[PDB]
Formats: structure tokens, sequence, C-alpha cells
DNA sequence: GAAGCCACATCCTCT
DNA sequence: AGAGGATGTGGCTTC
């Protein structure tokens, strides 16, 4: 059971998801015990590799991100704005296909992000489960 | 082999964690993550933690590899603290394609002292 | 008591005095130079008689069983906190690596002269 | 007062 | 001699 039957309802009912729908505050959880300098490089360089560690500060919910479809270009943006970095990554959260989406300041190492149901992946997954 | 508990994901279970423990102290029972559905041996599993007081707790040995549906963490420890009367929300991530993540709210409270008898 | 070492270190009386503040208090007392003193190199010092220092530490903390073995374990805890470091290769020699000049208001050269460190 | 945070105090294992 | 891990203890503060 990789997913829950009522996958569609789960995302529009449970507070867990509803609270992570708006442009919540996000932040890079990587190497907090290291100089801000090293954290900046580590975060960017890893983003170039299609991975990072961001958590919704507000609720403290951590997430390990992998910017790839089910090095990228549309999943990890670096042109949409100087300094800012728009990321995107799919995954199965608590049995619900979703897509993480947000940006981060290459200097402040924080920003906003949110989750949004994945009609496509959800569908495919539900079929494999039957 | 032991006593497992269900996580917020329908595909994963995990061993039982003490409700209160001392930071940086080895756990009474090795933490384990067990997959319901078939998961490839060698698949990496990681664990993170945080809440409203600490958005990301410092952890030690938070990485393990799946073997026969079981990811056995060797000496996982919690360094960061959750705050007075507060617990951590665990985020378990199984790196498959795509990655599967299972959370676990109010999993464990971590303080400097840990459990202590009255004074 | 050339200067109020413990006081300048941050000790106001609130709770027990800290080991490093205690050592500083001994290093600023001419009568204690027989068992503990500055080496003349910055804030480097050596316990010429570790047993004696341990005894006083225990007495000051009301821990009769206190001995050098345990006192030094307290010193080793300062390594990561960058308060005191060990001078490698020199028996019972340590060094304050925190900003003592700001705390004390005196430079090592001045303090060594005020204490007539020979 | 309980429950946190601190700075050790004790005890040990290893080089 | 010295480094550093494991865990208990009393002082003090905050909830």
């Amino acid at each position: 059971p990789r997913v829950v039957p009522d996958q569609r309802s789960k995302f529009e009912n449970e507070e867990f998801f509803r609270k992570l729908s708006r442009e919540c505050e996000i932040k890079y959880t990587g190497f907090r015990d290291r100089p801000h300098e090293e954290r900046q490089t580590r975060f960017q360089n890893a983003c170039r590799d299609g991975r990072s560690e961001i958590a919704f500060v507000a609720t403290g919910t951590n997430l390990s991100l992998q910017f790839f479809p089910a090095p990228s270009r549309e999943y990890v943006d670096l042109e949409r704005e100087a300094g800012k970095v728009y990321l995107k990554a799919p995954m199965i959260l608590n049995g619900v296909c979703v897509i993480w989406k947000g940006w981060i300041d290459l200097h402040r190492l924080d920003g906003m992000g949110c989750l949004e149901f994945d009609e496509e992946r959800a569908q495919q997954e539900d079929a494999l489960a039957q | 082999m032991g006593e497992l508990v269900r996580t917020d994901s329908p595909n994963f279970l995990c061993s039982v964690l003490p409700t209160h423990w001392r930071c940086n102290k080895t756990l009474p029972i090795a933490f384990k993550v067990v997959a319901k559905g078939d998961v490839p041996d060698g698949t990496l599993v990681t664990v993170m933690a945080g809440n409203d007081e600490n958005y990301s707790a410092e952890l030690r040995n938070a990485t393990a590899a799946m073997k026969n549906q079981v990811a056995r963490f060797n000496d996982l420890r919690f360094v960061g603290r959750s705050g007075r009367g507060k617990s951590f929300t665990l985020t378990i991530t199984v790196f498959t394609n795509p990655p599967q993540v299972a959370t676990y709210h109010r999993a464990i409270k971590i303080t400097v002292d840990g459990p202590r008898e009255p004074r | 008591p050339v200067i109020p070492a413990a006081a300048l270190a941050g000790y106001t009386g609130s709770g027990p005095i800290q080991l490093w503040q205690f050592l500083l208090e001994l290093l600023t007392d001419k009568s204690c130079q027989s068992f503990i003193s500055w080496t003349g190199d910055g804030w480097e010092f050596k316990l010429s008689d570790p047993d004696e220092v341990a005894r006083r530490w225990g007495k000051r903390k009301n821990k009769p069983k206190m001995n050098y073995e345990k006192l030094s374990r307290g010193l080793r805890y300062y390594y990561d906190k960058n308060i005191i470091h060990k001078t490698a290769g020199k028996r019972y020699v340590y060094r304050f690596v925190c900003d003592l000049q700001s705390l004390l208001g005196y430079t090592p050269e001045e303090l060594h002269a005020m204490l007539d460190v020979k």
C-alpha cells in the first residue's frame, strides 16, 4: 500500500496538508552547526545536484527533497530571478502523491514554499494499486 | 523482530520510541523502519525532526539502508531539544523513485536531562 | 589579590563559581604561585602542584573527594567551548583562549608584571 | 513545584 | 599524561 485510497480527499481534509498548502515559510535545514558561508555553498551546490533539505519553519516539518521527475532544468530553476532559486520536487507524503514547490534566497537560505496535489502521479499510482 | 507502530504513511511502520529521552544519549531500543510494500534492498532511509520551537533538530546516525523490508538504524540519537513539554515530529524518508516520506507527530520529547526522578 | 579576577570573569555570586573562574582567581593571588602560575607566555599557565589545586577546588565546591584526575576532566570540557586549551607536550600546562584582556582589562604583559611573575 | 538548562563530578576505556 | 564517552548530581530559572 504505497498510497491511501481516498488520496484526493486526504489532501483536502487532513489539517497536515491544508496547513502546508499556502505559501508557508521554508528554510534550509542543512549543516546548521556550520558557518553561514559553508551552508550557502553546500545548499547551492547540492541544488545543482537536484537535492536539498528544507523544512517548513512554522510547523517544523522537515523534508528531504529530490528535484527530479517520477541535474535538471525545470525542477531546479536559477534564471527566474537573481539570487532566488525556484525548486520543484514530487514525492509520496503519507500515502498522497504531491509536488513540493517554492524558492530560497541563495544568501538568506530561506523563503516560501508549499504542497499541491499531483493529479498525474496520484492517478498512475492508484492504478498500480488497483 | 520486536514491537512495531504505524506511521502517518500507509506503507511504513517503525519501532517504539521513548516518550522522553536525554539528548545525545543512545536509545533504549534501536530505531527501525519497516516497509509494508516491497522495497528494494539497499534502499536508503533517513530520519529528520523538528517542531514549532526547533525547525530542525540535530541528529546523529540518521541514515540507514533497507534490508528485507527493514531499515535498522545503528545508534540513532537526538541532539537538538524539543522544548518544555513539547515533542518532535519525525520525518522518515525512503529514497525510492520517487522518494516516499512518512511522518510521525509527537514522536519524542528531548531535553538536556532526559527522564529524572523527583528531587 | 591584585585584581578581582573572578568578578571580571563574570562571577557575581550567582550559583557556584566555575572552574576556569576559580583558576583565574588563584592565578591573580601572589600566595598561590607556589602551586599554580603563569608561564610568562600570554595566558598560558601550569599547575606545578595539581594535587594542591584540586584540593582547593574541591574545598571551594564542597567535594572532599575531588582530585586532579577529575579536575582535569573539567578542563578537557573547555576545549570545545574555547575557554581553555591544553599546551601539547607540557605536563600540567594549559592556556586561557577566551578574551581575558577584555574581561580583566589588562594585557598578559601587565598582569605578569603586577604579579611579579619571574 | 515540576521540568528545563548548566556545569560539572564520577567512573572508565584507550593510546 | 591525556582525550573524551556515559551518566548521575546539585544550583538555579522558567513555566
